[PDB]
DNA sequence: ACTTGTCGGTGGTCTGCTCTAACGTCACGGCCAACCGATCGGA
């Protein structure tokens, strides 16, 4: 004699199915760590949507925070003057 | 002389184990066994002593189930059962395995026996 | 708290059981809470908590042979609880000293129980 | 650093431009190209001109645990932030900001990347203090330092540093050798403690026999009651409400049962043979 | 050795992800390849990886390899229960087919064997009680021990065994000392003296 | 704890504490006469290694005698 | 497993990466061993109890299962079958590298394997493969041959 | 003696700029901290304390520090 | 179950513990805190029943599990539980017969009740 | 009336991430030391 138990199919990004033996009483999730270590959706119409994770910083956003957009600015013109002059004469 | 029996005589039927390998300590400070070596195996098979020999490598010292049943029997008084696979085997199994070596037992069908009895 | 004194109640009876030897029921029906009825499910109860696990021997015991109730097991309460500060112990004390009737236990009862209690709290 | 900005500068709005934009004229996309290419080139060649500092620096950590070359890529991140982050109109020059952050960068993975047993980088701090105030006190004392005078001079409870000093233990290597020769190590010296001792086993099993020719001299509901409530049926015990529900009487019914049951198996009787089980 | 590879594979993804030049790609690659070398053959390649004591790691072939390897330590030879040791002396007395065990000896190698025959005799009233009976010595176990030994031979062995006959059965009798009895006619096939 | 170990605890009384035994026993095969006890205690101010607060060296002394087996040069 | 007289052979041979991949029950990345503090094995480490199995029996990670009637399930929380501790001696993991990384046996051997396979000198193979010289490993003759 | 010959092969530590240095001399031991039997007794190391006067000189600026520093027991 | 049987049974388990219990143990452990819905209807009722019982007067102690463990845990004392020696026997009779003849408020009897109550308890 | 679950808050500790602007720029601490036969890569 054993507990019943449900059997939850997941799929990854790159075409693997895998099989997990969930409880009855339990909330089945989603997204679930897979055998091959990457993150997998369960197959289901109705998508219980997760969260989502905004990027995080990048080089543009720390210039942009040290640095105005006019200096950016007047540093393109000047550079570009730069190389219209070396190109064009 | 410094040479007593006092500190010599030793005796053992069951004791400590080790962990990597199921098999018996050593020492006479840790009631350890007695190490049946490579050539006591080449007198053995010299004898012709397989069931013996047998014995001594797999219910004496590496089958886990066998050593629990081999004392049950005995105190109970029936037939010692016969032997298992020896754990050393199973660690030499994973150890080649772990070396990127696709070392599998074969049976006579052409199919492969898994080792994860339990 | 209409709970608080229940509670207070049963963890003084379970002691009280365990110090007197073989309690017969009418002394316990008159002593602690005159309503014997509610005696009956208030050692229902009790019978029913103990230790972690809350397997046999491990809650509480009891012989209810005839009239005797005598614990067998006790989980851990053997003695009462201390008499709170100030509060019950306060009050008790203020009308033991307070009296204003004319010494009658005063020579070796009064003054001696005072003493005690006070050393005790 | 300008042709890093410029170059960085030209790239977003050439994004900005290629979605919900207008269309750039040939000429200006080639040369927003070209600006992006020139300090992408600007920063690659930054970066590998400073690739010689961050060596001087990891020279100075070597013999701590983290290897060599190890140490120089964690500066070399470092590095990596710092070009990120330095700003040319201050006009100080690169080799102040650099040594910062390569330092920066290399402390904080020496203190993750170093220990078998991870410990964070806010006690690996306190450890370095207790230590450097351990051999400050050992310089002027003379004499080793007590417990209580690190509890003094660290503003700390004389019970955290003995928590701390115990935090700090290495574990030792299992391949050890033991002997003078090369045939003992650490690891035969270790007993298994998880194993079968092969003689509780056989008790365990005439136990269960002796307890079930025992309990076989009772009636058949003061048997099925303590097996129950005990978890001798086949895994594990139940309460005095699910075995009323089950048997379909009150709890007190059921608790008068066990007591019933358990008064008579303290009898002589029934309990001398399981005696010398306990 | 898996956390130096685990590190080093980390930081190449870092970097690779991060768009650094291609020196440092190319060295952490060069040392994410030392890293998985030293794993699995630690020495065939560049000097070994030490730790404390400049002691070097000890790798998987590390472990096949040599006489104190896997193969050669543990599966052609191996430590055994239900075995002893001790020093032996000279009987004359016996006879060829016979040697002089300790009773202390006899009693811990036939324990499993004396634990039911004295339950048996109603000497003990279970397996605890024997077990207790025996660890304690009691006078009752002797008796036991001289009927669980009979007609039971044993292996004695000497090392270095030379050739079939350094391990012979006898047949074992209690002695009341600390030595092992050995037939005088016995020592040439042992090359034994009782020195 | 096994249902087993539990139900005889039950009958005989004997309440399972959360303590396990690691006594001090003499050895396999030794035997003699206590002859002396040395003890430390962390509280007394005595120099014992980190996390060791008790410890206590027991001597035991034996008389042995000539017998078979003992080598003799 | 059981029978040893019913081996019949003992095949050996390489290992490709869809072989070790199918013997792992899970990808470690992280290089953490235990819990400084509890002393409890950490997660996605070296002895995660979500790729190796328990160090109890029949009890989960995060303790909501500790009974032998969840036998066989796994703990929807913390991942971890309910099954024996014994099985941490028979489940392996795999390590999904950044770059490819040549065996040490077939390169640096004698004599060397990969040598003879591609008819390179081991100094060839050393430099190559240690990032010290680069190797044309294709070239398009018929468009050099036109132009 | 050996002592005196280490710090004399070692006397001059001055850097690569030449600007600074540090010298060690004068070996001096003190009374012993214990007795042998005390230290057998109690599980202590039968040592004396060693100090070594170290003088810091400044070749830039002139200035010069002298110290008696203890190496150990 | 009920709230009586919670209260005894924390009272218990706190009374026969020997390391402060933390109260993700006592969830699980003590009867009564298993039917809970959520996380926090578990913690709000903790922490209602340790203010009731520290108002009551048990001394119900909160304290680190131990030296090398971060977690925090609860106990009783059980020698601060209460005092057992008691007095002489003529003396408290007399005690206990003046203990309430015309009081009416409601908290006056109610403690002259309960320190009759716990002198019986703790004997006559 | 008492309890109870959802809501909301204060204060504290453990853990992880980010930043710091004179100038600083290409590693060591150290043997190895037998002695035989076999064999592949050079010369
Ligand atoms: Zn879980």
């Amino acid at each position: 004699d054993l507990a019943p138990r449900q059997v939850a199919r997941y799929r990854t990004d790159n075409g693997e199915e895998f099989d997990v033996p969930f409880a009855d009483d339990a909330e089945i999730p989603g997204t679930w760590l897979c055998r091959n270590g990457l993150e997998g959706t369960l197959i289901e119409g109705d998508v219980p949507e997760p969260k989502k994770v905004k990027p995080p910083r990048t080089h543009w956003d720390m210039l942009l925070e040290r640095r105005s957009v006019e200096e950016l600015e007047e540093l393109l013109k000047e550079r570009l003057d730069l190389i219209k002059a070396k190109r064009r004469g | 002389l410094h040479h007593l029996v006092d500190d010599k005589i030793h005796a053992r039927s069951t004791g400590p184990y080790s962990m990597i390998t199921q098999q018996p300590l050593g020492g006479k400070a840790q009631f350890g066994g007695q190490r049946f070596g490579e050539m006591e195996c080449w007198a053995m098979q010299a004898y012709g002593a397989a069931y013996t020999l047998q014995e001594l490598l797999t219910i004496k010292s590496d089958d886990t189930v066998g050593r629990v049943k081999v004392y049950e029997a005995i105190v109970k008084g029936e037939n010692i059962p016969e032997p298992g696979i020896p754990e050393s085997f199973k660690v030499l199994l994973k150890e080649l395995q772990s070396l990127c070596l696709n070392v599998e037992v074969l049976s006579s069908d052409g199919a492969a026996i898994e080792m994860r009895d339990g | 708290s209409q709970v608080s004194t229940r509670l207070v109640r049963l963890l003084n009876m379970v002691p009280y059981f365990q110090a007197n030897p073989k309690v017969t029921r009418a002394e316990a029906a008159a002593a602690l809470g005159v309503t014997g009825k509610q005696l009956d499910a208030d050692l229902d109860q009790l019978w029913m908590c103990g230790l972690p696990g809350y397997s046999p021997g491990d809650l509480i015991d009891f012989d209810f042979v005839g009239d005797t109730i005598e614990v067998t097991f006790s989980a851990g309460v053997d003695h009462p609880l201390r008499l709170t500060s100030t509060e019950a112990t306060g009050i008790l004390v203020a009308l033991r000293a307070l009296v204003d009737v004319p010494g009658m236990v005063d020579p070796e009862a009064a003054r001696s129980a005072i003493a005690k209690i006070e050393s005790a709290v | 650093a300008k042709r890093i900005e410029a170059g960085l500068y030209a790239t977003q709005k050439l994004a900005e431009l290629a979605e919900k934009g207008e269309k750039l004229p040939v000429q200006q996309r080639r040369d927003m190209q070209w600006i992006c290419r020139d300090g992408d080139r600007a920063k690659n060649h930054l970066l590998e001109a400073n690739l010689r500092l961050v060596v001087s620096l990891a020279k100075r950590y070597t013999g701590r645990g983290m290897a060599f070359l190890d140490l120089i890529q964690e500066g070399n991140l470092g590095l990596i932030r710092a070009v990120e982050k330095f700003d040319y109109t201050k006009g100080y020059k690169f080799s102040t900001y650099a040594t910062w952050w390569i330092r920066q960068a290399i402390t904080r993975a020496m203190a993750d990347q170093a220990r078998t047993i991870r410990i964070p980088v806010h006690m690996v701090e306190v450890i370095n203090k207790l230590g450097r105030i351990q051999r400050e006190l050992l310089q002027d004392l003379g004499r080793e330092p007590t417990p209580e005078e690190l509890a003094k001079e660290m503003d700390i409870t004389p019970e955290k540093v003995l928590e701390i000093q115990q935090y700090a233990r290495e574990p030792i290597s299992l391949d050890q050798t033991i002997g003078d020769e090369g045939d003992s190590q650490l690891g035969d010296f270790i007993e298994d403690s998880e194993a079968v001792v092969a003689v509780d086993a056989v008790s365990f099993t005439l136990l269960q026999d002796q307890l079930q020719s025992v309990l076989e001299t009772l009636s058949e509901r003061e048997a099925g009651v303590v097996r129950l409530r005990f978890g001798l049926t086949d895994g594990q015990p139940r309460t005095l409400d699910e075995i009323g529900q089950v048997y379909g009487v009150t709890r007190e019914r059921i608790r008068q049962i066990e007591s019933k049951t358990m008064s008579k198996l303290r009898h002589p009787s029934r309990s001398q043979v399981l005696r010398d089980y306990l | 050795l898996y956390r130096r590879v685990i590190n080093r594979n980390n930081r190449l993804k870092r970097l690779i992800d991060l768009g650094a030049p291609e020196i440092i790609v190319n060295n952490e690659k060069r040392m994410l390849q030392e890293s998985v070398d030293a794993l699995f053959d630690n020495g065939r390649r560049g000097r070994p990886v030490t730790g404390p004591g400049n002691r070097p790691l000890k790798s998987l072939s590390d472990l096949l390899k040599g006489k104190q390897g896997r193969f050669r330590q543990n599966l052609l030879g191996k430590r055994v229960d239900y075995s002893g040791r001790s020093v032996i002396v000279v009987g004359p007395q016996l006879k060829l087919h016979q040697c002089g065990l300790p009773k202390l000896m006899a009693l811990e190698l036939f324990k499993p064997f004396v634990m039911k025959r004295l339950v048996d005799l109603n000497h003990a009233q279970n397996i605890k009680s024997a077990k207790r009976m025996v660890e304690r010595q009691r006078p009752q176990v002797w008796d036991v021990l001289e009927e669980v030994i009979a007609e039971h031979p044993v292996l004695l062995n000497r090392a270095p065994t030379l050739h079939r006959l350094g391990i012979q059965a006898f047949e074992p009798q209690l002695v009341e000392g600390k030595a092992i009895q050995l037939h005088p006619l016995v020592c040439e096939a042992f090359n034994a003296d009782f020195d | 704890l096994t249902p087993e170990e539990r139900l005889l605890r039950a009958i005989f009384g004997e309440k399972a504490r959360e303590v396990r035994d690691t006594s001090l026993k003499v050895p396999h095969g030794e035997s003699g006469k206590v002859i002396g006890i040395r003890v430390f205690s962390r509280e007394d101010d005595d120099e014992l290694p980190a996390g060791v607060n008790e410890l206590v060296r027991v001597y035991v002394a034996q008389k042995r005698k000539i017998s078979d087996g003992d080598k003799l040069a | 497993m059981l029978d040893v007289n019913f081996f019949d052979e003992l095949r050996i041979g390489l290992a490709t990466a869809d072989d070790i991949r199918n013997w792992s029950y899970g990808e470690v990345k992280k290089p953490e061993t235990i819990n400084y503090r509890t002393l409890k094995p950490e997660k996605d480490g070296l002895f995660c109890e979500k790729i190796f199995g328990p160090t109890r029996d029949w009890e989960c990670y995060c303790g909501k299962y500790k009974r032998v009637r969840f036998k066989g399930i796994i703990c929807e929380r913390c991942g971890v079958e309910v099954t024996r501790a014994k099985v941490r001696r028979e489940r392996m993991g795999h390590i999904e590298l950044a770059a490819p990384v040549t065996h040490i046996w077939y390169f640096k051997g004698v004599p060397s394997r990969l040598g003879y396979l591609l008819d390179l000198a081991p100094k060839d193979l050393e430099k190559i493969i240690y990032f010290a010289a680069y190797v044309i490993t294709s070239v398009d003759d018929e468009m050099r041959h036109n132009e | 003696g050996g002592l005196e010959e280490v710090l004399a092969e070692l006397s001059p530590i001055e850097d690569f700029s030449g600007s600074m240095s540090l010298s060690f001399s004068d070996p001096r031991f003190d009374e012993v901290k214990a007795s042998v039997d005390e230290c057998k007794d109690k599980d202590m190391t039968y040592a004396a304390p060693l100090f070594v006067t170290a003088e810091f000189i400044n070749n830039n600026t002139g200035e010069i520090k002298s110290q008696t520093v203890f190496m150990g027991d | 179950v009920s709230k009586v049987e919670r209260l005894m049974n924390l009272v218990i388990a706190l009374l026969s513990t020997r390391t402060y219990l933390p109260a993700e143990k006592i969830r699980t452990t003590v009867a009564g805190y298993a039917d809970s819905p959520s996380d926090e209807a578990f913690s709000r009722m903790f922490e209602r029943d340790k203010n009731e019982l520290r108002d009551l007067g048990i001394p119900l102690e909160t304290g680190r599990v131990s030296k090398w463990d971060s977690t925090e845990g609860y106990r009783i004392n059980r020698d601060s539980y209460a005092l057992p020696p008691i007095g002489l026997t003529a003396d408290e009779a007399a005690a206990v017969a003046v203990a309430t003849q015309l009081w009416q408020s409601p908290e006056l009897v109610t403690a002259t009740q309960n320190a009759v109550l716990k002198l019986r308890a703790a004997g006559v």
